[PDB]
């Protein structure tokens, strides 16, 4: 009797505490191997909530970058395409065609082709000199021919068909563009669509703060049962003292 | 608790009662239940009082920010959200520097 | 194509790197107006696929460039990129290297999931100890006391 009562008072405590840790798991732990599988089970739930926390993660960086290439001035950023204004009175045609009705800004983007981003400089001649220069510039680079004020369409081979467009480029060379939706021209509905996005990546953080706020919970959750067999687990399931102090 | 003597039990009572004291300036209805059953022979007034700051501490969960009414539940939520927004003060001040 | 002349044609191709030799344009307004899932600005070229003669461009060799007059107040500049879509070989550096790095990454990953059963080994020998001996370990030899 004597030696059960002085036992007593850890086991009683260790009870009381595996209780607590074990209903905060959807779970009735048995056994120190039954401690050892949930510890496997909560591995696999952690290495797959980081998994989706980093996937989210990947989401919002992508959604986040191409905001900003939606971002400014006109078009797509202010680099060397928007510095031609200033290296010559290379003015940005997507500028030149900042208020363009939606409904036109998918016929104006098929039209313009990869051109869409390109820039109108009434001489191309002139560029000439400091084309040797452009070294740091996106790889393949448009410059057009025209007054930027009041330019006159760009001469084509343009053949409009059903959503789409047809240009001969050069000889024996052929491009189709399809009508694309939400163009990517000027301040029509540019803020729009990088709205649109931002709306988007709202959603995309508050999925991953979801996702960060259960792996802490299996880290805490983990943490505990470490702590819970470091101390604790030489008592752990053993019989209960009480009852027999009574027999 | 059954394996300690009485003396052992009066004191850690006092000495919670004392932090209860301290601690209950701010709330006059913790305040009174205090004040009624700080007495010996009314064990059931603590109970009240023990009751009464319980429920008094659900005042406060923000069940949107832990979606349940118990507090010591709440607690790990709590330490949840600590560590969370540890880690989403670290992306932040990444963000900055950059 | 030449590894070496593959990223000059691939800046002077530019979009145009990638497209189809179609044999002839009376196939492309009959048949391309159908599509729809083509890639939006899709590139065409006509002639023929067996021998298709150098394409047509007002191509000038800048230093690791070119300018080629597209069309008419058009003029269209490009610099020399690696990686390009002419000249393919094989794609095997690309894959080679790849392989080279991912490999030593499987190797590490196998030497880390070997060491995470070393641990485990080691903690089921302990798990095993404990649920069996512990109890009784520690405490004195009793020979002594039998003795006694």
């Amino acid at each position: 009797i004597q030696s059960l009562t002085a036992r007593a008072p850890v086991w009683l405590a260790a009870q009381d505490t595996l209780n607590q840790l074990c209903e905060q798991s959807g779970e009735t732990l048995a056994s120190s191997n039954d401690v050892t599988e949930y510890m496997q089970q909560l591995l696999e739930r952690e290495r797959e909530a980081t998994v989706e926390r980093d996937e989210v993660a990947a989401q919002k960086r992508e959604l986040e970058k191409q905001i900003e290439r939606l971002s400014q001035p006109s078009g797509a950023e202010d680099s060397r395409m928007i510095a031609l204004a200033e290296r010559f009175g290379g003015v940005l045609l997507s500028e030149i065609y900042d208020d363009i009705t939606i409904d036109d800004a998918p016929y104006f983007s098929a039209l313009y082709g990869p051109a869409r981003h390109g820039i109108v400089v009434p001489d191309l001649s002139l560029v000439r000199p400091h084309l040797e220069t452009l070294e740091d510039c996106p790889e393949d680079l448009y410059l057009i021919e025209g007054d930027p004020q009041s330019f006159d369409d760009s001469v084509f081979n343009a053949e409009e068909q059903t959503n789409a467009v047809l240009v001969k480029s050069s000889d024996r060379q052929w491009r189709y563009s399809r009508y694309p939706e939400l163009p990517l021209f000027g301040r029509a509905a540019r803020e729009n669509r990088l709205e649109a996005l931002n709306l988007e990546r709202d959603a995309l953080a508050e999925r991953y703060a979801t996702l960060s706020f259960d792996v802490q919970k299996i880290q805490r959750a983990h943490q505990a049962f470490s702590q819970f067999v470091g101390k604790h687990l030489s008592v752990a399931f053993d019989t209960d003292p009480e009852a027999e102090i009574r027999e | 608790l059954a394996y300690m003597e009485g003396g052992a039990l009066r004191s850690m009572s006092d000495k919670a009662l004392g932090a209860l004291r301290l601690a209950v300036a701010d709330n006059e209805h913790l305040r009174d239940a205090l004040r009624l059953s700080e007495d010996p022979k009314r064990p059931e007034r603590k109970v009240q009082f023990f009751i009464a700051v319980y429920q008094h501490l659900r005042e406060r969960i923000r069940q949107d920010i832990i979606r349940t009414d118990d507090p010591v539940d709440a607690i790990e939520q709590m330490e949840i959200e600590l560590a969370r927004l540890t880690e989403e003060l670290t992306a932040r001040e990444q963000k900055l520097a950059i």
